[PDB]
RNA sequence: GAGCUGUAAGUAAGCUUUGAUCCAGAGAUUUCCGAAUGGGGAAACCCAGCAUGAGUUAUGUCAUGUUAUCGAUAUGUGAAUACAUAGCAUAUCAGAAGGCACACCCGGAGAACUGAAACAUCUUAGUACCCGGAGGAAGAGAAAGAAAAUUCGAUUCCCUUAGUAGCGGCGAGCGAAACGGGAAGAGCCCAAACCAACAAGCUUGCUUGUUGGGGUUGUAGGACACUCUAUACGGAGUUACAAAGGACGACAUUAGACGAAUCAUCUGGAAAGAUGAAUCAAAGAAGGUAAUAAUCCUGUAGUCGAAAAUGUUGUCUCUCUUGAGUGGAUCCUGAGUACGACGGAGCACGUGAAAUUCCGUCGGAAUCUGGGAGGACCAUCUCCUAAGGCUAAAUACUCUCUAGUGACCGAUAGUGAACCAGUACCGUGAGGGAAAGGUGAAAAGCACCCCGGAAGGGGAGUGAAAUAGAACCUGAAACCGUGUGCU
RNA sequence: UGAGUAGCGAAAGACGGGUGAGAAUCCCGUCCACCGAUUGACUAAGGUUUCCAGAGGAAGGCUCGUCCGCUCUGGGUUAGUCGGGUCCUAAGCUGAGGCCGACAGGCGUAGGCGAUGGAUAACAGGUUGAUAUUCCUGUACCACCUAUAAUCGUUUUAAUCG
RNA sequence: UAGAUAGAAAAUAGGUGCCCGUACCGCAAACCGACACAGGUAGUCAAGAUGAGAAUUCUAAGGUGAGCGAGCGAACUCUCGU
């Protein structure tokens, strides 16, 4: 999810949107650990995923100051 | 770099020197690409490797850029390129007809 | 770190001098002596020259 | 923060003879106590824990080519569960 | 503007013209130690208080913030001791701390080997080292100057004076300055007299203190008295001369864009070489490309370009601000100061006939008819006006960035370090401190067969070359082998 | 070069059967021998992965090597009660204010830090290739927390804390 | 005791209890000695016969055969017996 998209969302729903991909990232690495994970990307898509939501909530909280 | 992927040359320095071919790879950090037909290389493939047929393959090695030439569009003539803008968009130019190459 | 209190008068340094003209390092002590003033408007007891002690130009209490 | 002191688990011949005795193994942050373990394991897998047992692991001297380094060092921990059972597959 | 996920190959999974990677400006994040600052500690660890919150039935656990010391400024309380003074407590502060560029600057403290063919005065040397303090420069600086003529007019720095004058167990050695020629230039503010307001002593005389005005000097100046001139007209300014801002513009820096002109044959693996015939040039700098290229590439001459940030600047704004003359009645013009003695030090000058300047100790002026200097000292003459302060430039240096240069090195050289080097290694530690570059144009890096467990080799093949096959360009000598003509 | 020379670092091995390209040297067996106030079992320092399993034989191992403290790959260390901290202090170190000192800094009070000493609750058995007072079995103990409480208190108190 | 406050708890039931170390060598081939080095390295346990004994000799528990060998059986050197 790209930064355009992360703005049109709601603080409120970029926290839930940034747990459920902490979820997933660790379902992710466990799959990994255990050997399960052919799609590697996709842990590395997430973990950007997951930067620019909380790098749109810190703008939000600077910008309101 | 002026030549670009897909684009009709002639290798203008090498043993493949007066051929024709096109561009299928460049490779910009070296300064080098790819055209069919030119500097095939013969190497020595294991069948043992994860293709079971082995033997003599061979393929076209990267050629310096420098030594092939954009043919021009009109005359068919090995051409050197300048660049024009067009509405504000860059447009690569044969310098021999002017003719616009792609 | 011993100097006047009024003044800064402190110690120097020169030479001890032989007739043979011999030459070693020596001081020259300021003559301070330990007098009770008055410092910010309160009795202290700190370290003053005899000069700047000299005509009565401190006033001791 | 529970995603965050679980790192992973650990698959090996011990710990799968304590899987089989209902004792699962985690390499865990670092900086982690036995608590946070055991709280980090109820909230992840909805489960109840009978203990924790926890060690460290040095950094390991390795070798490639020339030249030399260290494995991180590691913090192991082996949940005893009370009630329930992990799937880690 | 087409590829990309570093060195760094491989595989995998992916990203990218709906513009990746990449480049520049700005922003966000930025664990722990470290001045390290809640406390402790054997750095990168351990253990807490307080507030708020998460979680639990609750405890245990967790999250965020805060909590060092000193300094300064406020507030409360306040011992011996009455008053209040220590003290104590709380609050605020982009206050300090620590680092370093092994440079340059100022200062504190300060050797020795060495030279004197010994050595003590002297020298090395106010050097090395240590310590404090900086700044981008520092230091100095608007005459108590230099001088001796038609005098000059702050300071600093360069040339010269000059290895002169001098100093000196008159040994070794040390060694000016003025003048003259240059770089660069810039001049200012206080203290005091006096005036007004305020407060204490309450003569409630007018003394002291704070604030503001005034004033700033040698051609003596100022106060004071008087006469003109103006409330920013003018003048000045954040580089001193008082101190903060704002608007617009210009330029520069930090990415970039365009950018002329060559074909053929021979040799050769390959052409840029040779040969022949052309072309451009405000571009014949340079690097690369399969050998030596102005015209193949990257570039070069030239021209163009900035969303954003930064820097330097111009004009407006803003801010501040009177400027001259006459008079000689009175007043002011820097005090434990100048200066002297004793003891040291500094002056090129070693105490000397020793001025000129500083320190310790002791003594101790004058007040414009004053005071200082012209190398003891006195007189005359002349030049200055100390005992308060500020001040750009010309000067020094280079950790660093950008663009370049060299009758500088070319792997035992050049940095210790061309390479994963302050590494390996050595030492308790401070500290000492290496060796080590080159396949090929391209990896095309030797499929396959054979002997061998492998290593290694012989073919085959790639390649111009493998007698370029991996520390793989060339491959000297020492030294070690095999064969052999003569002996 | 010396030179195929000196040396190969205290000692008792023999044989059979394996393995392997290769065996005096590796594995297994029998017999023999050696230490046994110990060459045995712990354990503090110190070291820091050398530990275990599988694989290897260039180099290291004073020979050899199929083997190894070596090389490669993957593993292994579990605590309320054991030792240390969340307890105590000795020497010593440090040290707000403070005293002293050209600078740097030295000394030192309150206060801290600091075991080699004081205090302090768990034992037996079983178990792995590699850990075990730590895992498991059985049976305990210590501190704290929540709930229900025989009983006692209920503002000079009188139960309770101190 | 000074002080503090309505509340306290024998018992019963249930629950909570962190951080560091823990491998292995450790009179040694893993430590200090440049070495797989006849040296050095605190403490605990330590059986039988004999004996005063932790001496002596031989054994136990347990561990070990020592990281060059095979011959020969000169001088000489060393260690040992007569
Ligand atoms: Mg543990
Ligand atoms: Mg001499
Ligand atoms: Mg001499
Ligand atoms: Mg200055
Ligand atoms: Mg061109
Ligand atoms: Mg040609
Ligand atoms: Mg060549
Ligand atoms: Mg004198
Ligand atoms: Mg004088
Ligand atoms: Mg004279
Ligand atoms: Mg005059
Ligand atoms: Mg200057
Ligand atoms: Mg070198
Ligand atoms: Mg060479
Ligand atoms: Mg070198
Ligand atoms: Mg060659
Ligand atoms: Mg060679
Ligand atoms: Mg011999
Ligand atoms: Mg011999
Ligand atoms: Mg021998
Ligand atoms: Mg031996
Ligand atoms: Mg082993
Ligand atoms: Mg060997
Ligand atoms: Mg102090
Ligand atoms: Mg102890
Ligand atoms: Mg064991
Ligand atoms: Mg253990
Ligand atoms: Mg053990
Ligand atoms: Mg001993
Ligand atoms: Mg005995």
């Amino acid at each position: 999810m790209k930064a355009k998209e992360i703005r049109d969302l709601t603080t409120s729903e970029i926290e839930e949107q940034i747990k459920s991909s902490k979820e997933e990232l660790f379902n992710l690495r466990f799959q990994l650990a255990t050997g399960q994970l052919e799609e590697t990307a996709r842990i590395r898509t997430v973990r950007k995923t997951i930067a620019r939501l909380k790098t749109v909530a810190r703008e939000r909280e600077i910008e309101q100051s | 770099m002026h030549i670009k992927k897909g684009d009709n040359v002639k290798v203008i320095a090498g043993k493949d020197k007066g051929k024709e071919g096109k561009v299928i790879a460049t490779l910009p950090k070296k300064d080098r690409v790819v055209v069919e037909g030119v500097n095939i290389m013969k190497k020595h493939q294991k069948p043992t490797q994860l293709n079971p047929e082995g033997g003599i393959l061979e393929t076209e090695a990267a050629i310096h850029v420098s030594n092939v030439q954009l043919l021009d569009p009109k005359t068919n003539e090995p051409t050197r390129v300048g660049y024009k803008f067009v509405d504000g968009k860059k447009v690569r130019i044969a310098k021999k007809s002017g003719e616009e190459i792609k | 770190g011993k100097q006047c209190f009024v003044t800064g008068r402190k110690a120097s340094t020169g030479n001890r001098r032989s007739h043979a003209l011999n030459s070693t390092k020596r001081r020259w002590n300021a003559n301070l002596q330990k007098v009770r003033i008055l410092v910010d408007g309160k009795p202290k007891k700190v370290w003053v020259s005899a000069r700047a002690l000299k005509s009565g130009k401190v006033t001791r209490v | 923060e529970a995603r965050d002191i679980l790192k992973r688990p650990v698959i090996t011949e011990k710990s799968s003879e304590a899987m089989a005795e209902d004792k699962y193994t985690f390499d865990v942050d670092t900086r982690v106590n036995k608590t946070q373990v055991k709280m980090a394991v109820e909230e992840i897998f909805n489960v109840k824990v009978a203990s924790v047992n926890i060690m460290n692991y040095k950094p390991k001297k390795k070798r490639m080519g020339r030249y030399q380094g260290y494995t991180n060092k590691r913090r192991k921990a082996i949940v005893t569960l009370k009630e329930g059972s992990i799937d880690l597959f």
